[PDB]
């Protein structure tokens, strides 16, 4: 249970974009909205997984400004396959979180 | 005369459905379970069979009949060996 | 020798700008190749009768800048995000006409409003094809993509208003069968008098051959007129004669017509980066403004009649 | 001008009102409601973190659909069917049959919370859930009907849910159970906070990838655009657990997790756990079974389910043990009875492919491999009798899957019984046991498969007789070996 | 033995259809599991709490027929369909909001219109809501997929109205912020006069738990009354003051309403099919018509007020 | 309700009248119109076949690219940069080059119509054909730009139309000659009829069958999609032809005709048909080029010609003998002439291929056989040095393209030359001379790119100075053998 | 010039229907809106030429019959990637078909 | 004294730009052009190169030069065999 233990105590949290036009934008969103923060990201080619600790925001303006074309952020939802994290959304952005430390 | 239990052979991975007879002997159930494990997913072996109820301790005596084993239908029964 | 170089993340005409390419700027910037060799716009005999064309109305014009290319549409539409918005406003439009005639709006318009519809309103396809075709002359001519690009939509709304006339026109000759209406639209646009100074006005704007002074005269003169002494005054006069459909309609109309003025405004911008351009567009402006004002005068005059 | 959502939301969920024609509890009935007495006032603080609103919805789920269908038309000619490995067609039999019409099903469940839930933000998203699932049962009917023609088990797609065959009456007590049978809050807890943030994600997601692995991405495409509705609808558990335990019914809320969580997790091991490890061809698996287990269900539904304040349940050490295990002997069993399947099931033993699974689970050759063994000697020797089965297995009272244990070197296996009112049952796991105990009135009637054999119910009481009991209509659908025993040639 | 037989063109259950099989068709028809054993509706223990609840309320009830899965919507809505439709109606509806908002029409309705709105429009809200629960209640119970699913798109459309409300009970509070707009639609409706026939009627309705009972009074009573008694004289009530959004929002909103009549109608002329039905369905319309007629009469009696 | 189209369509397009205030030369000056003298009023019954309305266009259009994106979008991950034949991807970059920009040229001959046709309906229907074409080029610049990134001759998509490389300059002499540089009547016979109903459909469908059979999904949807455009605003061109022959102006239409089609033949020999013979992988040639011509341009595009009351082109049996020959010359020069080209061709002479191209083309392996055994010969013998060419083509002065005839057994090459205002021009068929001599005012003075070499306006005046005039800005950016000479081990 | 010829000398009208849901639709209406004719059809995969002698007619109704959902004649546009024979379309169907016969 | 001709050498597919000199004779125009062509994409073979005039009847003599040939710069010959 070693294995089962560590895999349990993360406090990763963050979108899981499903494959399509979101990925590369939501992952430079999530590095310029998080600085200071290392963002990971697991590619599992029909999705990605990606994660920072704790916290991980995603503004509409930034990424409006990666995506490329107009953008509002009620879209996420047709390729936000996922998350980890609580979630807390607004016209203008999308915060994944966690309450607890693990 | 029938009568169903449900049995687990020996290194097998599984629990059938096995009818055996009220008169049947724990040596003749003991068969009529190997039919349905025994070259089907088990490997032969040197050895004598024998019956005991589900992760019991005690074995059934090899010439004891179901009937005077006191087992009831539909109980579940390991095949087993010494 | 040749150096090697890495891939670019981008067109390499675009690969020096701080900010990542939008889908605008990919699809959208520098694609004129005409402008490339001054001598020979065309790939063919330098002097061609196409090739002395654009030498003489594109290149020679007195409005200048050294990189209209730069130009952006205010808006960054691409052909993909046009459709999207005017599909819903076409769907909108479709909608009011629809349901204003499940309710027989036609019906319950002031007694003669027919006739003034008939006179004033459904005529305006002819208006309104010349700035399709106006529209389309400064499409080809301009000497960057992103210039075009705001005129190509700018033909393709002048069409949709021509196409809304048209509809309308046929829809209220149901009502009303005895006006002319989708009868005498060609005799109106070339005898009432009230069309003539439009007319006059279009068919000279339509032989401004340089792309300078047609973009000048079309968007920055006759376009705004168009705005403020057609479209409005309408809408008040329907208004004063129960016609609730038409001031919906113009308003859809205007969102076009403003954002023809919001590019048109930004291209005058970029110009005016040249001091010398200044004098070049209110020369223009002053040329056409009087044949505008008399447009509308006397269409004005024929409205209120 | 627009005014934002934020502006006007709160009156889109201001209706809750005082009954004063019927009472409280005749409009809310506990049967139905599960409010747990818990006043209507307390129910006002509900707060849906992932909102929606109605002209939003139409429009993004327009747009959604657009794509999904989009892909399967560009896809038509792409040889999915012709060229794929059967392994990989059974996954999608074995998915769409198993899935459809559950998905239909689903609606009700939202149905029961958008009626009978007192959070008036739980009736509002509760609606948009039904809308949810009446899409994916409509995706997942629209999808395969184009494949009919080729193949008879494809009518399952339709079909299994009408029908009594082992795991469609698996996947309906199952269903029936967490989704249709409950009341509302149940509903919400097991339902939308357990299967649906805990389980779906790995025959949404994690087979996702392994679908795009397998160049099939009319399918990949599909359920991922699917799991972005779940994962919206799903939020509406979180809340209600929390609103639970603010008003002293943490234990109740717990035991209703714990019980969803191993009723899903079983269910899964059978039908997702053999497509994972087994079917889906080597190449293409992106992870094991157990290491998508780990992302999906510890890594991230376990850590969720702490940060709302819950525990780890109390079967824990059971449930790791059991990944390490279960859906090995749930394969095997499913492919040596083969023929009571709808999908053709691949055995996944060549040698190349045991050294992946020795890999991925260390002593799987001595354990599951001695029965693999013997089974692939008897097909070398065309031994073909001892490779079908001649009787019926045990199955569990509660998930309707057969008694399994660990086989080979280090022989394990348990069965856990208990006798009530008169009745002797028999249950796969210490933990479905205690589910049963948990409720009896739900289960204590239910008679499984094999019950009703024993009780005269399945004439004749044959193979054959159980055969077409299962709703089998002619041989073809029948399951048989994926790639007709080929794989032999490579041992 | 078995038989063998070749794959078929479409589900086994559509097999014999003359016709090529439909979207709808494919997608929607024969769905409900839990209606194929009569004494175990769902996979548990036959008398479980929801299977002695769905025994007593679906397969008893007096109205009966042996094949209501032949049931078809006479629209035969899917789910793609039904979002293309309605994302056309609510892109249509908030152009209209936009624009008027725009013109600033609620600054323009009749002296008092704002009272009028805050006291019988904004509390539809609560109206609008228990349509939903009460739809969703007759999709969860309704014998047949077909019939279910005409339930979801009408349960969806309630909430489409309900958010209707929200939307403008909030952006008139912005024009007339002293009415107790989007603040005392909950007091109104627990202890106004003109709502209480309304409530009283709701409220006993959503205890209907006859699945058979439940359709009839919501769909062939209480939604029609809702039709001719509170939207009609709302619409003349707004063209008396002024009010020229309401009309045109409330036509979206009865083109839903129709459309619920439609299938409801369908589903009325297929169990008509059973002779012993008309007695049945004539027997619930009486027994709730007086609750619908009541409570007509005091919201009417509170609008003219 | 809403009335239907016909009840009202006409209105739409009466929008003639009668000039008062200017001329009608004035207003449609003939150099920009070229409407032949016919008066107004007889164009007024020209009736566009294929016809739309503004709100259908807009609602149908969004439909189109929502498709066209969503595919692209759900198959990013299918590899097919990273797993196709290289071959393959040449093909890519080959046409996004070659046709991206031009395709917003097309915009400005269908700009040129809208403002200058004297046909009401012809001014509608260009203005959707103006749509249309920005649709083209953006779609064009936009699905190969994610490609930039990973190669710098995916840059020439953006890049070609503004160099002086000679497929480029190939590609602008035709375009302006046959869409940017003429007059609206030119247009509408020589774009939309000859160009877009004869030979587009080879590139945009006969390409889309190979696209599929090679499995990239994403471009073959893209471009069958962008082609119901062309197949609708084509249908300008069959009115304007059948106006100008019943006033009179037969012989005028069938000249302008029979030019726009060699002229095209000329080009699309070049690029389509070594695409479709030898880039192409042999197990994806759903057809060869010639069989792709016998569908598209002899069994569709003639027989519509004809039905229309024009003739056959007076070169009929040179263009039949020019489809068996010359894009094997032209394939065999582009691919020796590799390093002047932005895509990498592919040699195609593997002995499995060369027995595809003598079953397709008897007689094969004696002519061009013959060089390629040469080429192969040294190839095998690491001789490199004569694998590449140390000199220029010598190039046709109207179509761009080198000077070739058959080579090996039956030897044959004919230059066709002219004295014409003191200077010398070649030109490599009888039909491109014919062409020159129909109109010299548009071709007199234009020099091709070896014709510049000689007269020093490229400098350095060497290989490497016309490769850095041809625009070539880095050494990644030079064509090479698509697989790296590894071919040769098929050998 | 034999080849040539005879490929020249054909009377082929009707749609070549681009890869889609269109394709089987298109096949059955041909055969079902123009009975007495025979219907061939050429799979290139990428698109399906499917022709008759001298004239072809797709009606609304049938395609949207055959196709199994809400229909307007103006969406064929949207998979009619070419076609032989000359045009005739409206509301109510589409017309393919020759004046000459050759 | 720099001579451009194009040139076509006997079984090769095209015509290529050749500078020769305007002193050369026809034996080293032939030489000249050769060197692009033969082992390239013409297998080599016994005999004798001749120059001529494109498609002409005429070949002009080995001894001739360019010069004295009346050719024209840019004028298309071919390189044949005896
Ligand atoms: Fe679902
Ligand atoms: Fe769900
Ligand atoms: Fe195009
Ligand atoms: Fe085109």
């Amino acid at each position: 249970s070693t294995l089962a233990d560590q895999a349990l105590h993360n406090n990763n949290v963050g979108p899981i974009i499903r494959a399509g036009d979101l990925v590369e934008p939501v992952i430079e969103t999530a590095e310029i909205d998080n600085p200071g923060k290392e963002i990971t990201v697991e590619d599992r080619r029909a999705y990605v997984r990606i994660a920072a600790e704790g916290e991980l925001i995603l503004t509409r303006k930034t990424l409006e400004e990666q995506l490329g074309r107009p953008f509002n952020m009620q879209e996420l939802e047709i390729n936000l396959a996922s998350f980890a994290g609580q979630i807390q959304a607004d016209e203008d952005q999308i915060r994944f979180y966690f309450d607890k430390t693990m | 005369s029938a009568f169903p239990v449900h049995a687990a052979f020996e290194k097998d991975f599984l629990v059938q459905l096995v009818v055996v007879d009220l008169n049947d002997s724990m040596d003749q159930v003991a068969e009529k379970v190997a039919y349905h494990c025994v070259n089907r997913r088990v490997a032969p072996r040197e050895g004598v069979m024998r019956v005991r109820k589900h992760r019991s301790t005690e074995l059934f005596p090899r010439d004891m009949t179901i009937a005077e084993s006191g087992l009831n239908p539909t109980e579940v029964i390991d095949v087993v060996f010494e | 020798s040749f150096e090697s170089k890495k891939p670019m993340r981008t067109w390499s005409h675009l690969a020096e700008m701080r900010k990542k390419p939008s889908e605008y700027d990919i699809v959208s910037r520098k694609l004129h190749y005409s402008t490339n060799n001054p001598d020979s716009p065309w790939e063919l005999s330098p002097d061609s009768p196409m090739n002395l064309w654009y030498k003489q109305y594109r290149n020679a014009s007195p409005l200048k800048h050294d990189n209209w290319d730069a130009f952006t549409d205010p808006d960054q539409l691409v052909y993909r995000t046009y459709n999207l918005m005017q599909d819903g406003q076409e769907s909108y439009v479709q909608s009011l006409f629809d349901q204003f005639n499940e309710r027989e709006h036609d019906q319950m318009v002031r007694e003669g409003w027919e006739h003034t519809m008939a006179r004033c309103y459904s005529p305006l396809r002819y208006l309104f094809h010349c700035l399709q075709m106006s529209s389309a002359y400064v499409q080809q001519m301009a000497p960057a993509s992103t210039i075009s690009n705001c005129c190509i939509l700018q033909t393709a709304d002048s069409l949709r208003w021509l196409t809304h006339t048209a509809y309308r026109t046929h829809e209220l000759s149901l009502t009303y069968p005895d006006a002319g209406l989708g009868e005498h639209e060609r005799e109106l646009w070339e005898k009432e008098p009230g069309w003539q100074g439009l007319r006059e006005l279009m068919e000279k704007q339509l032989t401004a051959f340089d792309w300078g002074e047609a973009f000048v005269s079309l968007n920055l003169v006759v376009k705004p007129m168009i705005v403020e002494s057609i479209f409005k005054p309408l809408q008040q006069q329907a208004w004063e004669n129960n016609d609730t459909l038409l001031p919906l309609l113009i308003d859809s109309q205007l969102k076009d017509a403003e954002r023809h003025s919001r590019w048109s405004k930004a291209l005058v911008k970029h110009a005016l980066e040249n001091p010398d351009n200044h004098a070049v567009i209110e020369g223009w402006i002053e040329k056409w403004r009087p044949l505008a004002d008399r447009a509308a005068e006397a269409y004005l005059s024929m409205l209120s009649s | 001008a627009m005014h934002p959502r934020k502006d006007w939301y709160e009156l889109t969920r201001a209706t809750n009102w005082t009954p004063s024609y019927v009472t409280e509890e005749q409009l809310f009935p506990e049967r139905m409601s599960g409010h747990m007495g818990i006043p209507l006032e307390k129910w006002e603080s509900y707060d849906e973190p992932y909102k929606t609103s109605y002209p939003e919805y139409v429009s993004i789920q327009r747009e959604k659909d657009a794509g999904a269908y989009s892909v399967k038309a560009a896809l038509e000619r792409a040889k999915i069917y012709e060229n794929s490995d059967p392994g990989w067609i059974s996954t999608l039999k074995s998915h769409y049959g198993a899935i459809a019409v559950g998905e239909y099903a689903a609606v009700t469940g939202e149905g029961r919370m958008a009626r009978f839930s007192k959070a008036p933000g739980n009736r509002n998203m509760a609606t948009f859930g039904m809308m949810d699932e009446l899409r994916h049962g409509q995706l997942q009917l629209f999808f395969p009907h184009e494949y009919c023609k080729k193949d008879r088990q494809f009518d399952w797609a339709w079909r299994a849910y009408h029908s009594n065959e082992w795991a469609a009456i698996a996947a309906k007590h199952f269903f029936d159970d967490i989704i249709t049978g409950r009341d509302a809050i149940s509903v919400a807890i097991m339902l939308t906070f357990s299967f649906e943030t805990g389980f779906t994600n790995m025959q949404f997601l994690g087979l996702a990838a392994d679908a795009a692995e397998a160049g099939d991405y009319t399918f990949a495409n599909l359920i991922s655009s699917i799991q972005t509705d779940e994962s919206r609808h799903a939020q509406q558990g979180g809340p209600a657990l929390q609103l639970l335990i603010e008003n002293g019914k943490r234990e109740e809320a717990q035991k209703k997790v714990d019980m969803a969580i191993w009723r899903a997790w079983r269910l899964f091991a059978v039908l997702t756990g053999p497509v994972m490890d087994y079917y889906t061809p080597l190449e293409d698996r992106s992870q094991s079974f157990k290491e998508f287990m780990y992302e999906w269900i510890i890594g991230q539904f376990e850590r969720s389910l702490i940060d709302l304040g819950l525990d780890k349940p109390w079967y824990w050490d059971l449930f790791l043990k059991d990944i390490d295990e279960l859906h090995h002997s749930y394969h095997m069993g499913v492919w040596y009875w083969r023929t009571t399947a709808w999908w053709n099931p691949a055995a996944g033993v060549t040698p190349e492919e045991r050294d992946w699974l020795e890999e991925k689970y260390p002593g799987w050759n001595k354990r599951w491999g001695r029965c693999w063994d013997v089974i692939t000697e008897n097909v070398l020797n065309d031994r073909m009798d001892l490779v079908s089965p001649e009787t019926l297995p045990s199955v569990c009272n509660m998930s309707q899957i057969p008694l399994v244990g660990v086989p080979g070197d280090d022989w394990n296996i348990e069965v856990f019984s208990l006798e009530h009112n008169g009745r002797l049952y028999h249950f796969g796991s210490e933990v479905d046991r205690w589910v049963f105990q948990q409720d009896p009135v739900q289960y204590q009637n239910h008679m499984n498969i094999v019950d009703r054999f024993l009780a005269g119910q399945i004439q004749p009481m044959t193979l054959e007789g159980a055969l077409k009991y299962m709703g089998f209509q002619s041989i073809e659908e029948m399951g048989k070996d994926a790639h007709d025993f080929a794989w032999a040639d490579k041992c």
